[PDB]
């Protein structure tokens, strides 16, 4: 697995792999590791799938009550804090890394890591997974303060690319969505689509 | 090698009507890592015979440099004798089960596919001295992967031509880029008739990825 | 495995069960577990069953070049001697062995117990085998050196029979020589079903 | 075990394998493997036999209550929902790996589910021993928007394969097609596996087993 | 760690008649819970009259025949006659326990004529201890296999029965029923059977497919 | 080996309109051969008994369990249970038991006490069923059993043709198994009639 | 270990038990009693860990006894093996499992004299003669040559004799005296220790 | 440790960081980690510091005395395979991953990996530790047809992200270029380290 | 478990040994002998790992009688005490260990009695008196409470008698007969079995 999530003026975009690997077969080849949370927040998911998938499933849950309570949007912040005591609470019981990112009306676009072991922290953009590991390089080289919302896509779409070609525990399509005010925006990068070096 | 360090997954290989085809990509996995993303995992032996290997990538390398100078050794004679494809999957059975039983295995599962006196011979050596001769093989994930797809052409057709046995061996290395998670989309062919050993690549299967809209 | 031998009057009683396991499987129910070393002395299997045939073979290969090279036949003590020091060599390597070498020479009726721990006993009677406690109760209450031959082979019989009773390792048919001065001899082989239908 | 799961372009086909091992020996020559779920939901099972068969029926008879209580058809989801939420409680110690397929409301639903209690919702899934087998036919000659004919075709293929190619796998072919009209239960759809034909007979006569003891007792 | 062993499946039966015998296996190689090959006999020529069934680790079987064959040619050498089957079965016997400390994983039985043309039969445990039997099964079905032999050939259990000799028509079925017995309920046995009859005049072979599933 | 413990074995046999179901008779500590008369099979019924073999005590303590059961069942519905009933109700009594498992692995003969259909089954140490129309086996000689049984059953086989091969095939298999026999016993289930026999069966 | 044995006869049970108590290498009692007495005509013999014995046998002895306050009569042979079973079955897979080997001797006015063999797993077997303990596998073939149903209470007790001193002459542990009591229609009777 | 060696049009170009650590005490910050094997040939080392200070030491000798032989300058391949055969042959004994880089008259420039297991392979190389986290950006960077200015420059960038993300890696960056005019050899430090944002 | 005990007199040594042989749960053999004569005057009593005890103690008897026949004179005890000893420690680190106890007991005619006592690793001690075994715990204060360097031989005898009656009261294994023995002057003298 690689997951990414970058912010920029205005919201956040965030990308995976698809592939999910029992061993070394591939189980699943177009996975959806991106599971939104709530209208404008979304979750990037690695680790076990049984555990990302329960954590997930379950705060949507108490935040979409929590959003109906107070008749308004939910902080991204909110999203994040939910994960962060679940996978704290439980890390004993959990393998879960999650990056969180989305959109507010109060602090825009958020990107928010909760690794294993429950901390959590904002970042200006986030990687995670097996995949991660080959591009902290190319990420720490090619990050440029004041991305646009095409730039960031295709700084995710590369450091994916890049993840995906070394990592065999990563690989298949990648997954991009784009979160703004306007609402969220997704897409496929499969074959050609794929960039190449 | 008790611990296996950069390693090569499945080898293929079929008889067709006139010759031998084998196939394997071109990667040396360090665990999970895609590492050496160029080498060749097979080895042309001599006119008659062709070598392709899975697992541990530097045994292999030893392997072709015993092989090789002894293939070397024999044409220096020139007495017209010359080790069939049969006597060398001998001799590698013998070479496998000693290192086995000295504890010291060569961490390689290994296909060898060969044409003399108008005879296709494909023959299968394990790291264990565990050998056999089928119409088709497939080492690694390729065994649970490609064989069922092999079988299953040579139960309805058990004689291929050239061209129909390159096109399913094609078929089959695009399921292991598929489901292998230690394989890549970059590979070699080789093909052993009457004319001798030729080795075609780099190769690439063409993919479709249309059931990712289909969730 | 059910095995005994006792010395008496008229020399030395052999018995055996026959069956043969591979974990609770039956493998063979017609094994010879009395082992024909020469004409004058026996062996006996219990343990590992290639252990005793290959080492007591052996045994049998020295004890014949002993006679061609002394023109005498070996003594009882000399050949379970042998076959202890043979086997000691080999002491924590697995090899399981349990066998009586019986026979008859200048000093009479001879039996030794010789084992692959290392043990090598002179006595009057003993049992070896998962089944060989079942024996010893039967025999230790019907056992006299001044029993009559007849009564030798009953007691020797109903021993292993007894046995292969109540030990599931040992069973098939009950399998009886007898060491004389000038040799030994089969007696009988009786399958245990048909001593059910006797006793 | 060889079960696998296609959608076509009007439903779902489920298939299965018959055969069951305790150890490396035939125990069942005909099990049944494609579960009940309702009317409209089927899925076939892997993993620890008794864990598939309790868990399937404990869902099936919760999505009974569940939609005598609505009266409306149970959904796909629904069936997908609670069997993860119970197999994730019990952390993967109830061994059940499921094809669950169905047709509701919202038109055909294919499931993959794990015993640690992950989904995956699929256009194909494959599970078992014969899993891979199965698989290398789905990856070589599946296509989006199959008629219902070559969808079965594709699926026994599948099946096939894991029957040839896994020890764990034999006998027949089991199918189940899934529609918004129909529902086809194809028990079996194919036998490629026969014992041969007895040269010898062994018809004993009365009197050939000894007997030491009998009473008969006549009853009402 | 390395482990040097790995089981390949077989079933391995021989049956000695009054002038003949029998020794047959199936054709399957396996490993895990894979086929390796559907046409891999278990069965062996030594001389023109003795056969020998080996099943176990495929590795050992394969090492062993060679060892044999080599020792043949020797011992044919330096005694100027063939080898009689007593006498392959008592060498097989000393070769198995020379690796007491490091076995062959390998189940074997010998079939052939004595040295009378009478049909004899020796099996082995993987270290060497050996005897002669009138009908055994070893490998993967031996114990679905050898209890129908028993009441069959052995005639146990049976009472009103005449003790008839067992001609060779009568054991080729029950050789063939075995087998088709075992393939419905042993994973490792099925593909086809392989027969190998000897008798004065040679040794033939017969085939007959069994289950593929 | 748990379940190797105790040994024992016990089968059951489909005929034409009768069933019948036989058992060792061996109660052992290992190599130890303790009594020759442990019973195995016990009546659910009139015309329908279970068989188990497996931990000694278990088998003692799920057929005492689900007597207890059958017993309310039966008062409560006013009925005999049907054989297809029995197996459920026995599923239900070992899954409870999922994570601290019974070692016994129970076998059911009957006929359907209203239609006398032939019904036999056996299920797993945690209650999975499996119902067949031949034969099932189950204890520690299960493969000389179905080496046994796929070579003599045939199906339609009158009572008495019903009585020889169940017969052969549990006193050919248990010869081939060091901790099972000791005797075997039979019980052969008729429309009108349970006919009881023990065999004359070797004894080591 | 500790040894114990039971024979019935026609109309009577015959027991024994070793007199040890032993820790590592020596004997701290010479005259330790194995036996519990249930009712009027029963006995229970338990061996096996310290602590666990005399626990469950006690155990079995008080709820034996409170049958008896309650209903006016006494739990037959039978009821009581039974019950014992259940008791020990019960906790097999508990907290508190007993890691005990018995025997129930009984005699019952109409089903005549009993004799129940049970192991710690909660097996339990009705037989004519029975022993626990190492010395059983030296003792019970013995039983197996000698006994018949029909013998009587003189033979019994030298068929006891044999077995004793079989455990004197080939058994590695030093087992010297033996308490032995009879069960019949009159009750528990208790005869001579045997003793070497 | 990260090490890396790229081949240009008549040379190469070698780099290593300089940290040697015991757990996660630096027991030397300034450690030199491309050791010359001939005039022309050096070695990058990664893996353990004893095998291979010995293995190097050892085909040192044996290249000088096959190289006074032939009377001859070496051929990097042989260097290489002198590498891979005591790699090969000791592989159980041994935790070293090899880097051989240098110019011959024969091959010119050339780059050789000798991983841990001690197979050989002609390639530019990176190892260590710390190369996991360079893998996306010299796949993502690396030009056919680079000059040497740019190869250092790569190899600098290179070992200074690796630097900053592994903490097994760390100190001077040392680079060395080897033509057919010598070797030159030179030391990144402090603010001649390239920089990146955080 | 096997017993050994040896006391020194004046002008004597007294030594006694079980006749057991052992294995598993049975006695195999009760006229069992654990010493050897090494000379006229010197008797090596050898218990531990079966096997080791015989192969050690012939090793060293055909070694000192090989000295007698080289040089026409015995080993004195101590000569032979220490040559055994230099034997056993040699293999102590070797492929062939010997795992057995030992005493020692002899005469000398210039130095006198002489008892040695040995463990498996090799450590050689000179003891007035000395025992191995699980024995050697109850006896050994029974030992030291009654033992006085003028002991007489009658008295060294029953002395010897109450250790052995202590193993028959309190030890937990069978040990009904012991070998007796005597070294003087005039040589090895065998005494009365001990049995009970
Ligand atoms: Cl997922
Ligand atoms: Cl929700
Ligand atoms: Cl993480
Ligand atoms: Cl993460
Ligand atoms: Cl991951
Ligand atoms: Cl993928
Ligand atoms: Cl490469
Ligand atoms: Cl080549
Ligand atoms: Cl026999
Ligand atoms: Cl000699
Ligand atoms: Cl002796
Ligand atoms: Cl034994
Ligand atoms: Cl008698
Ligand atoms: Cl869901
Ligand atoms: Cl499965
Ligand atoms: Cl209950
Ligand atoms: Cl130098
Ligand atoms: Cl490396
Ligand atoms: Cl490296
Ligand atoms: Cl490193
Ligand atoms: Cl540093
Ligand atoms: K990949
Ligand atoms: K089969
Ligand atoms: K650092
Ligand atoms: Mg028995
Ligand atoms: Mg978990
Ligand atoms: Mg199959
Ligand atoms: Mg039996
Ligand atoms: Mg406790
Ligand atoms: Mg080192
Ligand atoms: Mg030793």
């Amino acid at each position: 697995t690689t997951i990414m999530a970058v912010q920029f003026d205005g919201g956040v975009v965030l990308g995976a792999d698809s592939r999910t690997t029992t061993g070394s077969y591939i189980a699943n080849r177009v996975t959806d590791k991106l599971t939104p949370i709530h209208d404008r927040i979304f979750c990037c998911r690695s680790g076990s799938a049984a555990d990302t998938q329960a954590v997930a499933d379950a705060v949507t849950y108490q935040l979409g009550f929590h959003s109906i309570e107070l008749n308004e949007p939910p902080l991204v912040h909110t999203a994040a804090s939910l994960f962060k005591e679940m996978c704290y609470r439980y890390r004993e019981d959990l393998m879960a890394g999650i990056i969180i990112a989305g959109w507010d009306p109060q602090e825009g676009g958020q990107v928010y890591s909760v690794p294993m072991g429950g901390m959590m922290v904002r970042q200006s953009f986030a990687i995670g997974g097996s995949g991660s590991s080959y591009i902290y390089g190319y990420v720490d080289a090619t990050y440029r303060e004041g991305m646009t919302k095409e730039e960031c896509l295709q700084f995710t779409a590369n450091a994916l690319a890049l993840a995906m070609e070394r990592d065999g525990s990563s690989g298949g399509v990648i997954r991009l969505a784009a979160i703004a005010e306007s609402g969220v925006e997704r897409q496929v990068l499969l074959g050609d689509q794929i960039p190449k070096f | 090698t008790q611990n296996p360090m950069v390693t090569g997954t499945s080898v293929l290989g079929v008889k067709f009507e006139g010759g031998v085809v084998i196939a394997a990509d071109m990667l040396g996995s360090y665990g999970s890592l895609a590492r050496f993303r160029n080498i060749s995992r097979i080895m042309r032996v001599n006119n008659s015979t062709m070598l392709g290997a899975s697992g541990d990538y530097a045994d292999f390398q030893y392997l072709k440099q015993v092989l090789g100078q002894m293939v070397i050794d024999e044409e220096l004679l020139g007495d017209g004798h010359s080790y069939s494809p049969r006597a060398i999957h001998s001799w590698l059975t013998r070479a496998m089960y000693s290192r086995r039983s000295k504890m010291n295995p060569l961490w390689n599962t290994m296909v060898i596919g060969g044409y003399a006196d108008g005879e296709s011979f494909l023959g299968y050596v394990d790291m264990l001295g565990v050998a056999y001769e089928a119409p088709s093989l497939a080492t690694g994930y390729g065994a649970y992967l490609a064989q069922p797809l092999l079988r299953e052409v040579l139960e309805k057709q058990p004689v291929l031509s050239q061209t129909e046995a390159r096109d399913l061996v094609e078929r089959c290395m695009r399921v292991l880029y598929y489901r292998d998670a230690r394989s890549y989309n970059r590979f070699q062919i080789a093909t052993v008739t009457e004319k001798g050993v030729e080795i075609e690549g780099p190769l690439s299967t063409e993919t479709n990825w249309d059931i990712a809209h289909m969730i | 495995t059910t095995t005994l031998a006792f010395k008496f009057r008229h020399g030395v009683i052999v018995a055996a069960d026959s069956r043969a396991t591979a974990g609770a499987y039956i493998a063979s129910q017609t094994v010879k577990k009395v082992i024909e070393i020469n004409p004058y002395l026996l062996g006996t299997m219990a343990g590992g069953a290639a252990d005793c045939s290959f080492w007591e073979r052996l045994l049998a290969r020295q004890c014949r070049i002993y006679e061609l090279r002394n023109k005498e036949r070996i003594s009882v003590a000399a050949a379970s001697k042998l076959l202890a020091n043979m086997v000691y060599q080999y002491k924590g390597m697995g090899l399981s062995m349990g066998t009586m070498i019986c026979g008859w020479d200048k000093r009479g009726p001879g039996l030794y117990y010789v084992d692959s721990e290392g043990n090598r006993i002179s006595g009057a009677t003993f049992s070896v085998g998962s089944g060989s406690v079942y024996a010893y109760g039967v025999m230790d209450r019907g056992y006299s050196y001044d029993l009559e031959v007849e009564q030798a082979y009953d007691l020797a019989r109903r021993a292993i029979y007894q046995a292969t009773y109540r030990d599931a390792y040992s069973g098939g048919a009950v399998n009886l020589y007898h060491v004389r001065e000038d040799g030994w001899i089969r007696v009988s082989s009786d399958n245990v079903a048909d001593l059910h239908e006797k006793y | 075990t060889t079960i696998a799961g296609v959608v076509y372009k009007d439903g779902i086909v489920l298939g299965a394998d018959t055969r069951a091992t305790e150890g490396m020996v035939v125990a069942d020559k005909n099990c049944s493997k494609i579960h009940f779920i309702s009317p409209n939901i089927y899925c076939c099972g892997a993993g620890t036999a008794a864990d598939t068969d309790m868990t399937t029926q404990l869902i099936s008879s919760n999505l009974e209550l569940h939609s005598l209580s609505t009266g409306r058809l149970p959904r796909v989801v629904t069936a997908n929902r609670m069997l993860k939420q119970m197999l994730f409680r019990y952390q993967g110690y109830i061994g059940a790996a499921l094809v669950l397929g169905g047709v509701d409301v919202t038109g055909p639903h294919l499931y993959s589910i794990y015993p640690h209690g992950s989904t995956d919702k699929l256009p194909y899934v494959t599970m078992g021993s014969g899993s891979l087998a199965a698989m290398a036919v789905f990856e070589d000659k599946f296509r989006p928007d199959m008629e219902e004919e070559e969808a079965k075709n594709l699926v026994s293929e599948a099946i096939a394969a894991g029957i040839f190619n896994d020890l764990g796998s034999g006998s027949n072919i089991d199918l189940c097609v899934i529609s918004k009209n129909k529902l086809d239960f194809l028990r079996p759809y194919t036998v490629p596996n026969k014992k041969g034909t007895r040269l010898g007979r062994y018809r004993c006569e009365k009197g050939t087993t000894a007997v030491l003891t009998e009473k008969i007792t006549p009853l009402e | 760690r390395f482990s040097p062993y790995v089981f390949n499946g077989g079933t391995i039966l021989a049956i000695a008649g009054e002038d003949f015998a029998i020794v047959a296996s199936d054709t399957r190689l396996s490993e895990g819970f894979s086929i390796h090959t559907r046409d891999s006999p278990k069965c062996y020529k030594l001389t023109d009259k003795t056969v020998i069934g080996c099943s176990g680790f495929h590795g050992d079987c394969l090492t062993l025949t060679k060892i044999i064959e080599a020792r043949l040619k020797m011992y044919k050498h330096s005694n100027n006659k063939a080898m009689t089957t007593g006498a392959i079965a008592a060498m097989l016997s000393t070769i198995l326990y020379s690796r007491r400390f490091f076995p062959y994983y390998v189940y074997n039985i010998i079939g052939g004529l004595d040295e009378e043309g009478k049909g004899a039969v020796y099996s082995f445990d993987p270290v060497g201890s050996y005897q002669r039997d009138s009908f055994k099964a070893g490998g993967s079905a031996s114990a679905m296999l050898q209890p129908l032999l028993d009441n069959q050939v052995g005639f146990k259990n049976m009472q009103n029965v005449e003790h008839v000799p067992l001609s060779l028509d009568r054991a080729m079925r029950l050789v063939k029923d075995v087998f088709i017995s075992a393939a419905e309920r042993d994973v490792y046995t099925g593909d086809a059977l392989r027969i190998c009859i000897v008798t004065k005049e040679g040794i033939r072979e017969e085939t007959v497919s069994l289950r593929k599933d | 080996s748990i379940m190797s413990y105790n040994g024992g074995a016990v089968m059951a046999m489909k005929g034409k309109n009768c069933v019948a179901i036989a058992a060792d008779r061996r109660f052992g500590i290992q190599a130890q051969m303790v009594t020759t008369d442990f019973q195995k099979i016990f009546p659910m019924g009139d015309r329908l008994y279970i068989g188990l073999a497996g931990l000694a005590t278990d088998v003692q303590t799920v057929a005492q369990r689900l007597k207890f059961r059958l017993n309310l069942y039966e008062l409560k519905e006013g009925r005999q249970i049907k054989p297809y009933t029995l197996m459920s109700m026995v599923a239900n009594l070992l899954y409870e038991k999922r994570f601290g498992p019974y070692y016994t692995e129970p076998v059911i003969a009957g006929l359907d006490p209203k239609t006398f259909k032939p019904f036999i089954c056996s299920l797993d140490l945690i209650g999975c069923p499996m119902v067949t129309d031949d034969f099932v086996v189950s204890g520690t000689c299960a493969e000389q059993m179905y080496g046994m049984c796929e070579s003599l059953w045939e199906p339609n086989m009158d009572p008495d043709h019903l009585f020889e091969t169940i017969s052969q095939a549990m006193l050919n298999a248990v010869d081939r198994d060091a901790v099972s026999g000791m005797g075997v016993i039979v019980h052969i289930i008729e429309k009108d009639k349970i006919t009881t026999r023990t065999l004359k069966a070797r004894m080591d | 270990m500790e040894y114990l044995i039971g024979i019935q006869g026609p109309d009577y049970v015959l027991v024994a038990s070793d007199r040890v108590a032993a820790s590592n290498i020596v004997q701290m009692k010479d005259d330790h009693d194995k036996m519990f007495k249930m009712s009027e005509k029963i006995l229970l013999l338990c061996v096996g860990e310290a602590g666990d014995t005399v626990q469950f046998a006690e155990y079995i002895q008080k709820n034996v006894q409170l049958y008896k306050m309650r209903n006016g009569y006494e739990l037959s042979p039978t009821a009581a093996a039974n019950f014992t079973r259940r008791n020990l079955a019960d906790c097999l897979r508990s907290r508190t499992p007993y890691h005990v080997n018995l025997l129930l001797a009984g005699y019952d006015e109409h089903e005549g004299p009993a004799l129940y063999y049970m192991d710690y797993l909660a097996a339990l077997a009705k037989a004519p003669f029975a022993a626990h303990g190492y010395g059983a596998f030296l003792t019970l073939s013995i039983l197996d040559r000698y006994y018949t149903p029909t013998i009587s209470r003189e033979r019994a007790v030298e068929l006891l004799r044999k077995c004793l001193e079989e455990l004197q002459k080939r058994f590695i542990l030093n087992l010297p005296t033996f308490s032995v009591r009879i069960i019949d229609k009159n009750g528990i009777h208790d005869l001579d220790n045997i003793s070497f």
